[PDB]
């Protein structure tokens, strides 16, 4: 009878909120922010440690620190910290009335699924917990039973092929290759024209620059040329202390990385020849319906050439009789959130809850048979 | 990760 | 005045239908796939087992086992399955209110035959039941009372003569050699020209591909040699992900196994051979009439070479002042069940069914006095 | 229980009161005068030093000295004398029942702050004291909690950034040129129309004449022309034994060595790139906050022309789209003591005191690590 | 009189010597290396193709790629790259002087084997060769004439029976589960304990720790129960750059894969029960002298529980009345070459090479007539 | 034929010389000096530009400007004229017979590279020139062909790996912290003794007492509290003037910055973590290999603390098992200058020059297809 | 192999 | 450096 | 079969 | 201040 709760922590946001809701409630950075110097004015309240926004809001000051990096936790604390700015700050509830999902990435550590049992279950204590994984959530909110789905947002990129509802194990890939790895690039690839970002703050103004002004190009060698021989695909963007700076083939080498990786040199292929080499590894009478079903989802596949360049490369590489559709579908930076929800609405759901006589019988142990 | 990555 | 129903539960097809009728009704795959991966997506409805069409349209996540192999059912609850889905799923009739025909291959073991009598009187209880000689029907199906059948399907070659309605049971031979082991071998020597096929879905394909490509060479040695000389015997077909593979020799090197058991190491003779020999066997007074009414049945015999190949091969061992003639009807694919039907509308044939009191009366070994 | 005393030794004035009030209640010269002539009359009384207004009274037969220089208390004989006459003469209260709070400019040397410290609790032994910095002040003063304080009195002029409360420590800058050295450059070219002024007090009067009629220019060229070109910028004062004086452009050449410290051989910048440079040593994203809270203190920034002047020089620094705001309050000459009142009012203020114990225990050094 | 050259070129491991001798002289890593980045420092000599060994001790810089992949060779420069590091390089001997005999697979494609007498025919054009099945000449370094020899290298594990110097070819099996897959499985596996590998230098990494640390599970669920209750099977290992990882169950789930396939999504049966059927498939009156003489060849069967387990699974399938011995001697990892060498410096050896002149009278083709 | 020009343009020190020489012939600071004053006596030769050592003897009546900061040039005009001073009154030859090698910092803007190529083909114009990374010549001067160099100079402190020849770009890591930023942090913290120094003199004065009298600590809190224990860390300075200075633990505070940079207020981490994070960026395999070859470079490397310090903050972060070494040059002030001098006179150099009709045909926008 | 592996 | 230093 | 097949 | 003002 109780709501449950949806809370999906990603690399660089967290999106908490409720079940069987359209859209979440809580979107978050999920960082936290210490002041690195010493405060001579006395009389007003000054925290040790910013939460989300608040964080955003006075980095020129702080230093940042995201707990989550790949999809693994990196620090525990700051986990605590951001699980309970979004429990009692942001969705304003109690956490031991409220069964709570959440979401990990495949190929993954067991430690950090164990660690995130332990800690929902004695530290923010519920009656029931979950953990699912984010392509399974993606395809649950596309509203069909079979595809490959690409999920790419902070920290994974990582494909999953599902057949009329049975996953293949054997064939999911997990490349450490997400939008992080593209702000680095930027930064580093800012440096030729005259800029030069260092900090964590300058590192969240390289993210806004890649997220309002990158692109990707359908032709990598013509685009190249055409921004060599004309200042067409130049763009300007103002600095928050009023500098006005100009980028040109930067808007779209900073999206190459994920079809070329040896950009940041790294030895794996593209994010086109990943997907290939999961359907290949699948069984050939299911790889046609692995063609027409590619599914994207997550922040960093919404670049405005993505689709086009994806659906190109793989009809490049797979026989000339095959269909190749590429779902994009314009919610899909939310789309595991809503996976989320219509799992955890759905009745049949009920009975695989994690309860808690379950973990008090069976340890922080008990999340390797009941899930993934 | 702890051997090959870091996280 | 019930409609009886005939069954011709084959090594490879089950065809069912009603007597009287010219054609059978239901005909499926006798197959029963099984899931050999975990279903991550909840909701909708998953079966543990799923039998016939829905196992070939779903191959890609399922084992595919066979209940019958060579003639003898190996797995008694598939082998029920199969049974259920073709009485109430194909059929949509009730058990209980049809007597019920059914076929076996000579020189078989007894307790396939009572096991079926037990599991059609116990399980799918009926009034009646009767098991019958699949070449007696072939013979009922071509209309004449005298000849040599030869009977091929996927587990069993058998070879039968009947004179003027008198069957000659030392003369019948049955041979281990069909349609399974033909794609078996062509499934060994399609690596040849670089194609690897493992899988049970794969052999599947295999067996598409000879049903759809393969013929009965004239003369093997000039069909070989006219193979090496030019590539004009050479053909193409398409897999279902999309690639295109091209066969030449392996056309007509395949079905060449039943004329050469060799290549697949068997001692035994051809199916030439095996039909002189059974003609051999018999009176001789008899044997010009087997001559000029040899009758192909089955699926095996389809190729579109090997009723020139068997008349030439006869011609060559038998004395040339006898006239030899191969009856090849278009519809022996189904002669079996057109013989049962032929059979089961007669009215002399409702004095010999085998009645329930007559099976409590008597146990399951009623069977072996009642019928062949 | 007992009232703080707020003590602002400036370089040039002394300000001293009570915490809790709006204004300082003794506001005296800090200079020792002492006689240069021999008393040839008998039986009323002479001191052999003048503290205070009496030095300015009897500055005709007086050799005056100024205690303090830049900022550093250069004579402490004569810094007692005038701590002693503002605590005894002026304030009339009993030291020893009464913390006092003391103002010191950002860079200074550690051995001035030590010195107070001993001489604050060993000569008028006080329960408790504070060193603060008179910028911190200027902002407590203001009333808010984040901008740029430029403070400019008779020895010093810094400028310190704080954004919410934080304080900058690497972009704080100071710079020697304030009043003093602009009494000095009047002095010297004065002697361009035929006024000689070499001794104290005649420095006295010629600050009393920067007081009453200098003021800066919006544009120094045109001014220059102006006052080339038509007498109308010409201004008469009245000297003290009855002589007249008129002076021209001299109003505006004195405060221009604020903005151009060349007229008086010093190699650093303008007050103008000063604040620019101190903006643009800080962290980026707060750098807009920096630019609409120019604070301005002290008794320098009291011309009637530097406002707009400040405004103008740093609009044409800063990028074009930023906000430039100058705070100009006109209880600006007493701000820094305003913001102690302010600041030693405070509850949580009285839990930062350097207690007699912990002098007692750490000598004459802990005021380096319960301070800035 | 000239001393022929035996070369064994597994997928994994190039084995080259002389004819005649005990061991091989030159046992490299089949790899070809190629640079990955640019080279800024001129003088030295840097190549762009770096073979064998030279591969493993630079691999930190460069790309590795195998040229053989299921023991079918899939790049022809890469393996041509081999073959003359192997020739000029390490035996150091001109190939024009000598015989060399290769190995092959069984069930391989013919274009292969083709390719292969087209290139030592034309490039190291010799005066004869030939090509061996390897599982032959594991029964030739055996010393005996009759059993079934299970060999698996580093693409194919492939059954072989021979029955007094006759060979059955229906009755071979050949399954394409090797120590690649089981040095990709641990790769996979070893991200559950934190332990992340993804490029070739760390796949050769991971190879090395599955050759020092791995072992077959005499029970399997025994041992994973005492894995999970007591640390007494845990082991650690020091990588290149220091960091010590620790594996526990990981020692004995990896090699697991080769009698469940399922582990990796694999249809096919197990190691024992593929060397069962392809006793069964042989004739009965030879069964029992195939039971005695199983024959382990090949570096995957030197784990250190193997012979035991295939024992005890082999005499659980066979009936009780059996002996069953397993025949590991511990020289099987170059067993291979040992017959070869031991083929090649026989007598009645000399009349079967295929000769230059036969080459050129029929081209590429007569390696399918006269080996095979 | 004609010998080739190595100048090192560095952010303060300017080093010249000839190809296959040891040392350099001209190294003179990079300043150019400008009079502020008027010049009263006429008739000797008095000069509007003041160029090098002559800036430094005369630096009592001029402003010094640096033409570069942070290894960027920012005034061109005295760019030009330090190089026009560095050819013909230090070297006295003229440029257009000579091809000229010039040094450049890592993730450098391209105008910069540009600009310097520009000026070098059109105002000095060269028969060739080339751009070289200052690194990879500290290795070349090594003499060895592996190791990572840390090169620190006057304005930019970078890391950079090479290993076999190859470099690693992705691990190259730039830091904006060198010793023009110890000479600021001294010049801010000598106003604690009571020691101002203000202008450009003041500054160059400072830089001789960091450079005679500043160490690197080995433990910082050890020497500080043994500084505030006993005054034997003290030492003394004569100023131009006659003024004697003295010094405590300003000595180890100013190249402490080196390893704590929030002494200036920068988030950034120390050469000692910039160092570690770079040998962790690049692949496991070669990292042994850069633990035993780190190199120092650069004239701020030559504090007579900084090599044991190094050591011991590297071998705190590697694992214990590896063996650390700081490989420290008593020539490594000049080391790229050598390193330059070692290229340019390679016979395999003389095909890489950027000659002036390649510069013709391709304009200002080779030196990016040529160089780095 | 060439249709059914990759090799 | 032009937006981020100053140089 | 059970005695020389499988079946 | 000692060392270049004078104070
Ligand atoms: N419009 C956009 N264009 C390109 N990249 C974007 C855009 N919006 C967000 N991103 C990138 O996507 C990432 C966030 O995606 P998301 O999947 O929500 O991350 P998480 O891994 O936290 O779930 C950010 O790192 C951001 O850089
Ligand atoms: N057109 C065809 N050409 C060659 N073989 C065929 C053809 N049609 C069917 N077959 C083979 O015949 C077998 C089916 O024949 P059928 O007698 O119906 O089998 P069952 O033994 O199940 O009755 C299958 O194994 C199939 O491979
Ligand atoms: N109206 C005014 N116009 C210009 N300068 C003034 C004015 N009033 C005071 N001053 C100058 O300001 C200085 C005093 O300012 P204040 O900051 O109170 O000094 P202190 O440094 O002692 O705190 C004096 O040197 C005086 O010359
Ligand atoms: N001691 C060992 N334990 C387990 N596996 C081993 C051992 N030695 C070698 N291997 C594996 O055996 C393979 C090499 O065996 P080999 O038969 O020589 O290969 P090839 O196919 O090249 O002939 C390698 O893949 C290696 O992983
Ligand atoms: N003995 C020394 N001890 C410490 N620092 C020094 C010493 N000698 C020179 N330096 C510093 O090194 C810098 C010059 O190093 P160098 O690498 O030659 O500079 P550039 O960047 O011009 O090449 C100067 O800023 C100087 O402060
Ligand atoms: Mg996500
Ligand atoms: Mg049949
Ligand atoms: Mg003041
Ligand atoms: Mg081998
Ligand atoms: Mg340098």
């Amino acid at each position: 009878e109780t709501t449950a709760l949806v809370c999906d922590n990603g690399s660089g946001l967290c999106k908490a909120g409720f079940a069987g809701d359209d859209a979440p409630r809580a979107v978050f950075p999920s960082i936290v922010g210490r002041p690195c110097h010493q405060g001579v004015m006395v009389g007003m309240g000054q925290k040790d440690s910013y939460v989300g926004d608040e964080a955003q809001s006075k980095r020129g000051i702080l230093t940042l620190k995201y707990p989550i990096e790949h999809g693994i936790i990196t620090n525990w604390d700051d986990m605590e910290k951001i699980w309970h700015h979004s429990f009692y700050n942001e969705l304003r509830v109690a956490p031991e009335e409220h069964p709570t999902l959440l979401t990990e990435a495949p190929l993954n550590p067991k430690a950090n699924r164990e660690k995130m049992t332990q800690i929902m279950f004695e530290t923010f204590n519920v009656p029931a917990m979950y953990v699912a994984i984010q392509a399974v959530l993606s395809l649950y909110a596309s509203g069909r039973t079979t595809g490959i789905v690409l999920d790419s947002g902070d920290g994974v990129t990582h494909n999953v092929p599902i057949y009329e509802g049975y996953a293949l194990p054997h064939a999911i890939m997990r490349l450490d290759l997400a939008g992080r790895d593209l702000t680095d690039y930027l930064m580093k690839i800012l440096t030729e024209r005259g800029y030069s970002f260092v900090t964590t703050a300058e590192r969240e103004i390289v993210r806004d620059i890649k997220e309002k002004l990158c692109y990707v190009a359908l032709d990598f060698e013509n685009e190249m040329a055409t921004a060599a021989s004309s200042s067409s695909l130049e763009k300007s963007y103002e600095l928050p202390d009023g500098q006005v700076i100009t980028i040109g083939n930067e808007r779209f080498r900073c999206p190459e990385t994920l079809f070329q990786p040896s950009f940041i040199g790294m030895e794996s292929a593209g994010i086109h020849e990943t997907t290939y080499n999961s359907i290949m590894k699948c069984d050939i009478d299911i790889r046609k319906d692995l063609y027409a079903n590619n599914v994207l989802s997550g922040g960093t596949t919404m670049y405005p050439g993505i689709a086009d360049r994806m659906q190109k490369e793989i009809t490049a590489l797979a026989p000339s009789t095959m269909k190749i559709k590429i779902i994009a579908p314009p919610e899909r930076k939310y789309s595991v959130w809503i996976g989320g929800s219509i799992l955890a609405s759905l009745s049949t759901f009920q009975q695989m809850w994690i309860s808690k006589p379950e973990y008090d019988e069976a340890g922080p142990s008990i999340v390797h048979r009941k899930c993934f | 990760w702890x051997a090959x990555c870091p996280a």
